[PDB]
RNA sequence: UGGCCAUGGAAGUCGGAAUCCGCUAAGGAGUGUGUAACAACUCACCUGCCGAAUCAACUAGCCCUGAAAAUGGAUGGCGCU
């Protein structure tokens, strides 16, 4: 289900913060992480060096911790016959933390989504860069492989390389020895050529397409001989497949030796398709704020507000606004409310005084609101679209519109 | 479906003739759902009110019915848009009591004037909007800050004057409602005799 | 309230419906809300605590504003007290299989009901009044395990207790 | 602009149409089959659409 | 009567389970238009005028649409109503 995968991506993104915050000592910690293809017996293998060599660390407090470290994820490994798909992320240590807590910690786990990073570390404090910066690419490309011997399906994440499917083809020969038969056989020979870029054009909507509506935020072609070509302007391609075609690649090679020869090539393109979504998604906001209109948004004074009242339709945001949401509470009467406050109003502020009794407001702890848009726009109007600083259109939105602002349902008013 | 209730429709107005011996004639016109329920509301307690059609002309089959004289009477006057308010409280209270009733409806843009219709000096209540509207047929108003001022008393239309689509629109903007009516009575009857409205 | 801002009186009502708990897609205020004096989140905590412990399956909620004091009241719908007096209560959250129960009797309930309408109807007592109430339940159906139809035809109580 | 009688004076002229499905016939909006006999009086028509 | 499910808004109206009573002369818990949602408009029952047939759904005959080819052309030709 779509629910539970989206339960299960929140439980590893808690998880992920969880582990980041942690810190401890010297190089007390272990960073592990195995790709799916891998086996168990070769990392087991490698720990147990990386133990052998552990046993001459000078200095106490780090040797013993890490040892123990090293036979804890051994042990764990030990459970595992194989490597499960969407590789293994194994996080040990000893944690130092209030209370003078110095606690050991073992965190196996496969990720969802597949995995293509390995990585071993120690290190003071855990190293989950490779996890976060998955979750934020979770963009699928397609990849369509032409060839005159035979076709070749598959799929690229910002880490992972898949294969969907390929075939090969008995196609015939390029002459034929007869004057009369010469055109005749060359038609011929057209005629299975173009039925093989229909083959590969239906298979590609059997296979990229999802509800009638493709699954992968691109698509690209990579062949040779002008066969790309014949699948990429050709009225048998499907329009709803053919819009999403972003490369027509020009590689040595076929098959899934040319298919990493493709992505290397088509790198700079499959990076730009974030920057490009951004661009057409910011352009639209402004257009409403170059005309009258009044379809808008900006600042959280306002855009919660539409948020809260008549409904946002998207609602724009940028990565680092920082802006954080406490909750702040009354020591005697009981009375609370819940602020959205910047870097230097947050930090140090004497406004929160209760005033009106007479007592000191006090600020109990926050969240902050990249994280709370997250949490709960599906309860209210919906489409949280992160947007970088990176385009001429979202420099403006970060640098002068504070980062936050919102395509509306309808028309709104505002006043104060 | 509409045999039965035909025959039901007959049990209705046989029973109100029977029960009630006064019944007042009154014209529906140009008249709202509204407006019945709301003399409905107020006319509750003694009178009833119904509206019918040419099986009110059958008023003959209550006539052969063994017994009664009197209602052959009231056969040429069953023409127009009409319903009846069967009761039995009183004559000239009653007719005091639907004329004292009443709406305003706003104007029909076509029909005759009853009364001589004003323009009091007021203002409109809207912005700087189109003085055009109201100066094209001749009507003297200022945009005296804002607001659409008629800066004059004046007579646009006089009894039996047909009341054109541009100055009717005006009146409905205004919220200036002299037209229509509600419903009127043209005839009586009473314990057999017939009065007109007298 | 209208050349620029100036309280005569201010009575002024206005009709909301639906509010079992402070909903977080809200619409309470704006529009009508800010101009007039009537704040947002405050006014969204006193609608609360009028519409609390019962009705939270759904609710009506005109508005009566003093000023800055809003005057939250319940007026009956006739399914909204049905629902009310249902098999109460598994509020929200599971739930979700679903509302629609309806076996819950009400026979001299229902009386309360159409005693409690503000008049109307154009009725000649409630004699007609029971067949409206007692098939304007959706869920309910009726007595113990009786139809709606035309078992309220032959309707043998309170003719003469109503008024 | 436009006085809004004259408009739709026009109006009936111009848009107050039915529009055959198979032949694109312009007819009148009481039309309930086509005029055209390049299309056998279809009977498929739809209004003209409005400008909005 | 903001009916219920649905809140993302459906108080008749994206959809769906429902789907009855009152007033009734009579209006569907609604054909659509359109609305964020209403509103506003539009679509029975009955009259007023007019003055005998009216109307629906099938069906099969001829005729017509469906019906586009390359030298100029063939119910055999001329012609034929
Ligand atoms: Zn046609």
């Amino acid at each position: 289900s779509a629910a539970d995968r989206n339960v299960e991506i929140w439980k590893i993104k808690k998880l992920i913060k969880s582990l980041e915050a942690a810190r401890g000592n010297g190089t007390s910690m272990i960073s592990l992480i195995i790709p799916p293809k891998d086996q168990i017996s070769r990392v087991a293998k490698m720990l147990a060096d990386e133990f052998g060599t552990a046993s001459n660390i000078k200095s106490r407090v780090n040797r013993l911790s890490v040892l123990g470290a090293i036979t804890s994820v051994q042990q764990r490994l030990k459970l595992y016959n194989k490597v499960p798909p969407n590789g293994l992320v194994v996080y040990c240590g000893t944690i130092v933390t209030e209370e003078g807590k110095e606690k050991k910690v073992n965190i196996d786990f496969e990720p969802f989504k597949p995995i293509n990073t390995s990585l071993y570390l120690c290190d003071n404090k855990f190293h989950t860069e490779a996890l976060t910066a998955l979750l934020s690419d979770d963009s699928k490309f397609g990849f369509i492989v032409i060839d005159g011997s035979g076709a070749l399906f598959g799929t690229l994440q910002g880490n992972t390389r898949e294969v969907l499917h390929k075939f090969t083809v008995d196609l015939p020969k390029k002459h034929g020895r007869a004057a009369q038969s010469a055109l005749r056989f060359a038609r011929l020979r057209m005629e299975k050529r173009h039925n093989y870029v229909r083959k590969v054009a239906e298979t590609a909507v059997q296979l990229f397409i999802s509800g009638d509506k493709v699954n992968v935020a691109g698509l690209v072609l990579a062949g040779s001989a002008d066969f790309k070509t014949e699948l990429s302007q050709s009225d048998m391609f499907d329009q709803r497949l053919q819009s999403k075609v972003l490369k027509l690649v020009d590689i040595s090679y076929g098959g899934e030796n040319g298919f990493n020869q493709a992505i290397e090539l088509s790198t700079e393109v499959l990076s730009n398709v974030k920057f490009i979504q951004e661009k057409k998604l910011i352009g639209r906001y402004f257009d409403e704020i170059s005309q009258d209109t009044g379809k808008y948004c900006f600042g959280v004074e306002d855009t919660l507000k539409a948020l809260e009242m008549g409904a946002v339709e998207i609602l724009i945001v940028y990565e680092n606004l920082d802006i954080m949401r406490y909750v702040l509470h009354c020591q005697g009467t009981e009375e609370e409310k819940i602020l959205y406050l910047t870097p230097e109003q947050e930090k140090d502020k004497s406004h929160f005084t209760d005033k009106e009794t007479g007592q000191e407001h006090e600020l109990i702890e926050s969240m902050p609101l990249l994280e709370w848009f997250a949490n709960n726009y599906k309860k209210f109007g919906a489409t949280l679209e992160i947007v970088t600083d990176k385009s001429q259109e979202g420099s403006q939105f970060v640098k002068g519109f504070g980062g936050i602002g919102g395509i509306l349902r309808y028309r709104v008013d505002f006043q104060g | 479906d509409r045999a039965t209730w035909k025959s039901n429709y007959f049990l209705k107005i046989i029973q109100l003739l029977d029960d009630y011996p006064k019944c007042f004639i009154v014209g529906a016109d140009n008249v709202g759902s509204k407006q019945m329920q709301q003399i409905r509301m107020s006319l509750r307690g003694k009178a009833v009110v119904l509206m019918g059609k040419n099986t009110m002309m059958r008023k003959a089959i209550r006539g052969h019915l063994e017994n009664n004289p009197a209602l052959e009477k009231l056969l040429p006057h069953i023409r127009g848009n009409v319903g009846f308010v069967f009761t039995k409280e009183d004559l000239t209270e009653i007719r005091d009591m639907l004329l004292a009733n009443k709406v305003p409806a706003a104007a029909r843009a076509g029909a005759i004037a009853p009364c001589e219709v004003t323009v009091p000096a007021q203002n409109t209540g809207l912005g700087p909007e189109k003085t055009s509207f109201f100066q094209a047929l001749g009507i003297t108003t200022k945009i005296s800050r804002g607001t659409i001022e008629i800066l004059s008393d004046v007579q646009l239309i006089k009894t039996g004057d047909k009341v054109g689509a541009s100055e009717a629109t005006l009146l409905n903007m205004l919220n200036i409602s002299p037209f229509s009516f509600g419903l009127i009575i043209q005839q009586v009857f009473d314990n057999g005799s017939i009065y007109n409205p007298e | 309230m209208p050349p620029k801002f100036d309280p005569n009186e201010i009575k002024v009502v206005y009709l909301r419906c639906t509010g079992g708990e402070v909903g977080a897609t809200s619409a309470l205020a704006p529009k009508i809300g800010p101009l007039g004096l009537s704040p947002k989140k405050v006014g969204d905590d006193i609608a609360k605590a009028t519409g609390d412990w019962k009705g939270l399956r759904i609710t009506v909620k005109l508005t009566i504003q003093n000023r800055q004091a809003q005057i939250e009241v319940v007026p009956s719908a006739s399914a909204l007290i049905i629902k009310a007096l249902k098999e109460p209560p598994r509020d929200r959250k599971k739930q979700k299989n679903i509302k629609h129960s309806g076996n819950i009797t009400f026979d001299e309930i229902v009386n309360i009901a159409r005693q409690m309408r503000h008049r109307s109807l154009a009725r000649e007592l409630s004699g007609t009044i029971k067949e409206i109430l007692g098939t304007a339940q959706s869920v309910g159906c009726n007595v113990d395990g009786r139809h709606p139809h035309d078992i309220i035809d032959d309707i043998n109580s309170g003719a003469v207790e109503c008024p | 602009i436009i006085e809004p009688s004259l408009r739709q004076l026009a109006q009936k002229y111009n848009c107050d149409k039915m529009i055959c499905r198979k032949c694109y016939a312009r007819l009148h909006p009481r039309a309930v089959n086509c005029r055209k006999k390049k299309c056998g009086h279809t009977n498929n028509l739809r209004p003209k659409k409005k400008v909005k």
